[PDB]
């Protein structure tokens, strides 16, 4: 299953995922492609900030969905 | 039809949020009066750019013959149209024809929302269109 992750700089990212993939696994995949540490990542979809422990399936995220990423320093 | 405690609360939370509080209040109250299966609450909406914003949302089940939805009313309503998502809350994810109408951003692609005229449309009409969504094939 393919999904997209859009960034603030208009940049877009393509990821290969499964519906059972957790948000944490998705952040790990983003780190692999962009080198961004998971701790700086905030993923947002349909008005909600996604929780690391939940899965894509839990948010009804389907193929071709577009998630938004914003980075924050804790 | 609508408890006065709800009417008063509705007027209250709308004032500091909406640019057009009179229209938002009129349209949202009319909606609650027409569809008893819908309820209101405010919740923090997180925008794509990360900005949090407290907004009024209306939620509940709508008949199509049924689907649980969450409708958000943007602070610029009616200049900007409302937006609706299927309400996954408490469902056994092991489940829809409605899915073919959900855009990549997770919103229900209701035609009326893309062909929006802020001077002749309201929230009630939006729900009405949702009730007939399956009568036409998914556009884009």
């Amino acid at each position: 299953m393919q999904i997209f992750v859009k960034t603030l700089t208009g940049k877009t990212i393509t990821l290969e995922v499964e519906p059972s993939d957790t948000i944490e696994n998705v952040k790990a995949k983003i780190q692999d492609k962009e080198g961004i540490p998971p701790d700086q990542q905030r993923l947002i979809f349909a008005g909600k900030q996604l929780e690391d422990g939940r899965t894509l399936s839990d948010y009804n995220i389907q193929k071709e969905s577009t998630l938004h990423l914003v980075l924050r320093l804790r | 039809s609508v408890p006065e405690a709800v009417v008063n609360w509705l007027f209250k939370v709308i004032q500091p949020i909406y640019n057009d509080g009179r229209t938002t209040f009129h349209d949202s109250l009319a909606l609650l009066d027409n569809f008893h299966s819908l309820r209101p609450r405010t919740r923090v909406f997180t925008h794509s750019d990360g900005t949090p914003q407290l907004l009024l949302s209306i939620y509940g089940t709508i008949s199509t013959g049924s689907i649980p939805v969450i409708m958000w009313v943007p602070s610029m309503y009616p200049v900007k149209p409302p937006f609706i998502s299927i309400n996954l809350e408490n469902f056994d994810m092991n489940t829809l024809p409605i899915q073919e109408y959900i855009d990549s951003n997770g919103w229900i692609a209701l035609p009326i929302l893309h062909c929006w005229d802020p001077a002749a449309m309201n929230l009630i009409m939006v729900v009405q269109e949702l009730m007939s969504l399956l009568h036409e094939p998914p556009q884009d």
